[PDB]
């Protein structure tokens, strides 16, 4: 029934309100051939990275409005340790390989009692720059603590605040009004998603394959998927219930292919 | 020798959508293969069928759900005309693919979800009226139309499939025209019995609305899109 | 000048960038406190905002119903966007040059506000437009909301003497704006 | 019917599911991706070269650089600026005459239906003149090549190096047009409509693909540099996506409510 | 086949007209499979 | 009678590389036969595979070899980026055929030759680093990359074949672009053990470098060449 | 791997020879000789004749010879001077007005890839005008013939003898071009890109082939000599090597290091 | 076959189009054979 234990390596996770594993775009997103843009032998999966990586995520209060998202880039959260999410021996291999080609398998846990209401929209959103400030630089761990939840403003709906290049003193700087890495917040359900309602489930299960513009992408500079927890209905409860339920997530890379070995990445 | 031809009146005309090829310039280019990419959109009706959120003006900060008050009133809790130019359909994938076309045909599928607490029990009447001279507001005026009663329980979604009742085989997807009480009629969510909540549960739960396309929703005649998303 | 000014104006060139999103409730309090203090009909004032489009939110007017209608609009302005402070100055430069063609030796005063300081490609034009507005005959004051380089506003204002923090700003501009009112006609 | 939308998959029903009804007959296949992008539309109005150009130097371009702007058309539906690919699209609202107004472009008909992430297609380029009786020529260089910017003196006439080459310079007849289909020549397997990675280039910026383009055309007039005219002549570049494939569904742009 | 009414005769060959991929070695399927 | 044609928009266009013939003018010319000439170049990749000399700036008088000093230092004896626009590749047949093209694909093959005396014994480490943020200089930073140790003995040549490690299937043959620490990385010749020479032998022998193409080096997309060889 | 480069033959290895790797797939055949020279490129900008010419007399030409220079285009990738084949290529750096500036030519796109010694091909000659609305004509005479230089009076109009002949004089329509493919007509079996022998001619000079050419074209205007215009009109000669064969590998030119 | 996409139809004959040699009576081979 609704009791699915997903054993992987030396780390298994249970759930007793499982809606089902939302496999994305294919029947089995684990099946994946090697990259065709390498003339060396890839470092395939091995039993020390074939496991789940639980890391926390900011609490979900009543102060959060509608559509306030919270983006967790993959593999970009392994590398900056976003939400206490130490990558283990996966990040110890991701820093030492130039190209990496994996498909993810995430699971977001948030335990609501039957007297709470609310609905997170968890989705694996491909190719977005939501972790990056409208000023280029990526967000550090302090800036993820200084806001706790990114409000869906007009700059995110229009894509006005995606990072740009400085045109220099020569060109008159144009009035930027649009950029293609917007979020249309009403159409995030086109992505591989499940809704974490406060009355059906406590754990959503998304399983996505590797997508990307090249048959394998760079290891440091890829953001081909982005976990995206969006509030559709705000949390509401009466005074006495468990305030601020925590949100966690659990990321497992299915069938990686590491190509291009070198020493540990020094900027 | 010379084949005696006779070129037509449309000689040396550049027509933008000529169903035909043209001369290559820089051919014999083997492109790198895309056998690795999953999820190919063969047809853009694979995305109208994916249900996306609607946008209702609260009682540019709009809300995808309907807050359900505890006060009795014999008018629909939310009501919106079934027209894919209506602003509760601008940011669905149904109403934003179809606004880039000229005709449509088939069944809009309005999916609901009761995002309240698990301990809530209630019922909702869901009436689609065809175009009448007056929008039906009373529950007894909407009991007579195409309705269906949705009981809140364990499973928390209901997919009211709006029928395609129209004389013409393909309805116009954009009713920006000299307007009346708009065909194709009105959807309306009536609360039948009030939502009975146990003590220490939040008042006013939320019915999250979706809007997908049916298994027979078909589009026709591309038109030039509105470029006003960029200003 | 020893000759008194026939007119006297005031320009609230206000930032509505993404950086002032947590500080617009303090910038709006600063503007209303200077509008509802100087109620003289000699002084006209105009409300210019900028994030990406430099937009004149209220033209150079003096009708205190219109200015109240102007201040009821500034309370409901959503911050967000880049910081094009040069296009804040171009809307004032279209109004100084339009009011230098009346035969009235007026006096243009410009008040600037910024949290998020400008990139090199944007500071080059805002320093250029502030040089343009002084050549049109303005007095540029640069009021600073929270942490800001004075040197990035030393070029924009007249000097380092004309750059003020926002908490000291109404304390500064209480008599600084009032000093030219007695100088005027 | 009774369903669970938290599951993430809602099966597309019909009228017969809840009620008494019937299936409507399938109308047409105009939503087919290979059918719907296979039609021409305007991309960018570019000026026509009249001498050996200087290709726009990469950003941040400083003042004083004598270069030629608004002549090269980076053939891409993604937003460009100054003939180089960009992320944001910027239009000048009140373009005052301080600084060089950078020629931006975008494919307005594409993004309103670009409900996908990756898009690969051939490209039919038709270059319609916007000048009465213009005899122009349409040079081109692929994704990953650069413009050959000098002149060689033939018979005391500075004939530039963009008359010849190994890339197609189609010459137009007077009062005519230029139309030719370009193959997919970028090094990426597909073109990212939306890209989230970082291009490790001249200083790295998130969300900016490096080789998401079909090339760059430019229009020149087939006369040497001593026969230079005075007035500025424009040309308009239409574009058709032959044999389009699209992957990985995504969002459509936010239509506002004001 | 696309927006192509030329059912009869292709003058140029397939490699010159189109751009085929080099080798590495109706029914609208869903884009999400609940398993 | 007349076949009714419809000439296209590219009528009377002269395209320089049209993959097609044209009208003869002065035909039926039997040419004298060339059956006697040997060595026909069927393909210009029969000449990239022939190894030609490189050119290293000495410690327009450049030198095809690397003089090997007797002084210990933990930096590579010579190091040059694997980019076929680099000036240690202008006058090879690999880098001067490929600079007249736009893409390449495959394995550059760097052949060495120890042109010192026969009585010299030594070893050389030969590291190809992929593009890192910093060029590896220490022997321990270059031991970790793709290396191979070359022992000087009877046979006096070593063909270090540089792998084709790149994301894109065809690398750009000309990196004249806004530049960084250049892909595709760096070749580097480290002396591992010092060259031990018997008495009355010349100090500082010479490692003559070559640069050929592999058995899978493939070129694509001709471009107009640089005519600056003639000025 | 362990090899001997003193042997003179080094076998082209792969990654799998020394390391663990694999063969990359063969990309394309654009290095094929018959593919790579079979594309058009500019050869020489020549003036257009307006009367019966005087062909350039052979070297050393003394002063006072009233001849017509810069009208004949000796169709050869090798360096020419004054419509006759030469060895060295000379361009005037500061051309002061003492003496007649000799029209030199060279095929810049050929020698940068002429990594061979002997080269035989047919020749497609396209003669593009460099003048608005020029009705010209492209005469020709093979390798080893001479120009017929006089005029015959038809109807009191000095029609020259280069209007007729047994060699192709293609007439262009107004605003049009002339394109025709010339066969290999030289008496040598191949054309020497590099030649080391001596031509036993008018005084013998090493390194100068006598019949390494496809002929000589010249442009004239189809009017008699009484209808002579005043201004000088140019025409540009493009050239394509159809069905190219090449023998005996050799060097590529020295790219400098300054 | 060269840079020739006309796989279908040659109008002019082979002697007129090309220039064949008169009679006297893939695998890239190396240009130097060590023997
Ligand atoms: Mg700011």
């Amino acid at each position: 029934d609704r009791v699915t234990t997903q054993t992987a390596g030396n780390t298994a996770i249970n759930t007793q309100s499982s809606l089902g594993v939302l496999c994305a775009y294919v029947e089995d997103p684990t099946k994946s051939d090697p990259p065709s843009s390498s003339t060396d032998q890839p470092t395939t999966t091995f039993t020390a990275i074939d496991r789940w990586y639980t890391g926390r995520l900011n609490s979900w209060t009543k102060a959060v409005k509608t559509f306030s998202f919270q983006a967790v880039p993959l593999p970009g959260a392994f590398l900056s340790r976003q939400g206490g999410l130490n990558g283990g021996a996966f990040t110890a291999t991701l820093h030492r390989h130039f190209l990496m080609k994996c498909g993810w398998q995430v699971q977001v846990q948030c335990n609501l009692t039957q007297f709470h209401q609310g609905a997170l929209l968890v989705a694996m959103v491909p190719e977005t720059t939501l972790d990056v400030k409208p000023d280029g630089k990526a967000k550090s761990l302090q800036e993820l603590n200084e806001e706790q939840w990114v409000e869906m403003s007009d700059d995110y709906r229009t894509g006005k605040n995606m990072p740009f290049q400085s045109l220099g003193t020569y060109y008159r700087p144009p009035n930027w009004t649009w950029g293609p890495n917007f979020i249309n917040p009403y159409q995030v359900t086109v992505f591989p998603h499940q809704i974490l309602n406060a009355r059906t489930s406590t754990s959503v299960d998304i399983n996505v394959p590797y997508i990307g513009e090249t048959p394998t992408q760079s290891s440091e500079t890829q953001n081909s998927w982005t976990l995206l927890v969006m509030v559709l209905v705000p949390l509401d409860y009466k005074e006495g219930a468990t305030t601020d339920p925590e949100i966690t997530f659990s990321v497992r890379p299915t069938s990686p292919y590491f190509n291009g070995l070198r020493n540990r990445y020094t900027t | 020798g010379p084949i005696p031809t006779a070129p037509r009146e449309n000689s040396l005309m550049f027509l933008s959508t000529t169903p035909d090829d043209t001369v290559p310039a820089y051919g014999n280019v083997r492109t790198p293969p895309v056998n690795y990419l999953p999820g190919e959109i063969t047809d853009l009706l694979q995305l109208a069928r994916i249900p996306t959120l609607m946008a209702f003006g609260r009682v540019d900060a709009y809300v995808p759900y309907v807050a359900v008050p505890t006060q009795f009133d014999d008018k629909p809790l939310i009501s919106f005309p079934i027209t894919l130019s209506d602003p509760v359909y601008q940011n669905t994938l149904v109403g934003a693919i179809s606004s880039n076309f000229a005709n449509y045909r088939g069944c809009i599928q309005i999916t609901l979800t009761f995002c309240g607490p698990m301990m809530a029990r209630g019922k909702f009447l869901l009436s689609y009226s065809p175009p009448n001279g007056t929008q039906p507001q009373t529950l007894s005026e909407a009991m007579q139309c195409t309705y269906s009663i949705w009981d809140i329980g364990l499973n928390s979604s209901w997919t009211f499939v709006i029928p395609y009742i129209s004389p013409s085989d393909y309805r116009e997807t954009r009713a920006i025209t000299n307007s009346v009480y708009s065909a194709d009629g009105w959807f309306s969510l009536h609360k039948l019995t009030k939502i009975t909540l146990p003590p220490d549960c939040p008042q006013s739960p939320c019915i999250l609305f979706f809007a997908s396309a049916g298994e027979d929703y078909t589009l026709r005649l591309p038109v030039d899109c509105n470029p006003s998303y960029v200003f | 000048s020893m000759a008194c000014y026939g007119g006297f104006d005031l320009y609230f060139i206000l930032d509505k960038s993404g950086s002032v999103l947590h500080h617009w409730n303090e910038i709006y309090y600063f503007v209303e406190q200077l509008a509802h203090k100087f109620i003289s009909p000699q002084l006209r004032m105009s409300f210019i905002v900028f994030s990406t489009r430099g937009t004149t939110l209220m033209k150079l007017t003096e009708d205190r119903e219109q200015i109240r209608q102007g201040l009821e609009e500034l309370q409901k302005v959503l911050p967000g966007g880049d910081t094009y402070m040069h296009e804040g100055f171009e809307r004032a430069s279209e109004q100084i040059y339009y009011e230098n063609r009346q035969g009235y030796r007026t006096a243009s005063v410009i008040i600037a506000l910024t949290d998020g300081e400008l990139h090199e490609d944007l500071f080059f034009y805002s320093e250029r437009e502030a040089n343009r507005s002084r050549d049109l005959g303005a007095i540029v004051y640069a009021v600073g909301v929270k942490d800001f380089n004075e040197t990035q506003l030393a070029r924009i204002a007249d000097s380092k003497d004309h750059v003020f923090p926002v908490n000291d700003g109404f304390q500064a501009l209480q008599g600084i704006i009032h000093s030219i009112l007695k100088k005027s006609c | 019917s009774t369903d669970n939308a938290e599951t993430g998959v809602i099966e597309a029903g019909n009228t017969d599911t809840d009620f008494s009804g019937e299936l409507a007959a399938p109308g047409s296949n105009h939503t087919n991706v290979k059918f719907l992008f296979d039609r021409s539309r305007l991309l960018n109005v570019i000026k026509v070269l009249e001498k050996d150009a200087v290709f726009p130097r990469p950003f941040p371009t400083a003042t004083g650089t004598q270069q030629d702007d608004g002549y090269f058309c980076l053939l891409t539906p993604r937003p460009t600026v100054a003939s180089r690919p960009a992320t944001r699209f910027g239009l000048y609202v009140s373009p005052s005459d301080s600084g060089v107004l950078a020629n931006t472009s975008l494919d307005f008909n594409f993004y309103s239906l670009a409900c996908f992430t990756y898009f690969r297609s051939d490209l039919e380029v038709t270059v319609v003149s916007l000048e009465p009786d213009l005899e122009f020529a349409v040079g081109w260089f692929p994704s990953g090549s650069e413009y050959q910017a000098s002149s060689f003196v033939y018979d005391q006439l500075h004939v530039p190096y963009h008359f010849t080459g190994r890339t197609p310079r189609a010459f137009a007849s007077k009062g005519g047009k230029v139309s030719f289909v370009l193959p997919w020549n970028s090094v990426s397997s597909v073109l990212p409509v939306r890209w989230g990675g970082a291009s490790k280039l001249s200083s790295a910026t998130r969300g900016l693909p490096a080789h998401a383009d079909w090339g760059t055309i430019y229009a020149f007039i087939p006369r040497p540099n001593e026969k230079k005219s005075t007035a500025v002549k424009h040309v308009a570049v239409y574009i058709r996506y032959k044999n389009a494939r699209a992957w990985c569904p995504s969002m459509l742009p936010f239509r506002s409510y004001k | 086949r696309g927006n192509n009414g030329n059912m009869t005769f292709n003058y140029y060959a397939n490699t010159y007209q189109n751009s085929v991929d080099f080798s590495t070695s109706g029914i609208l399927n869903p884009l999400g499979y609940l398993k």
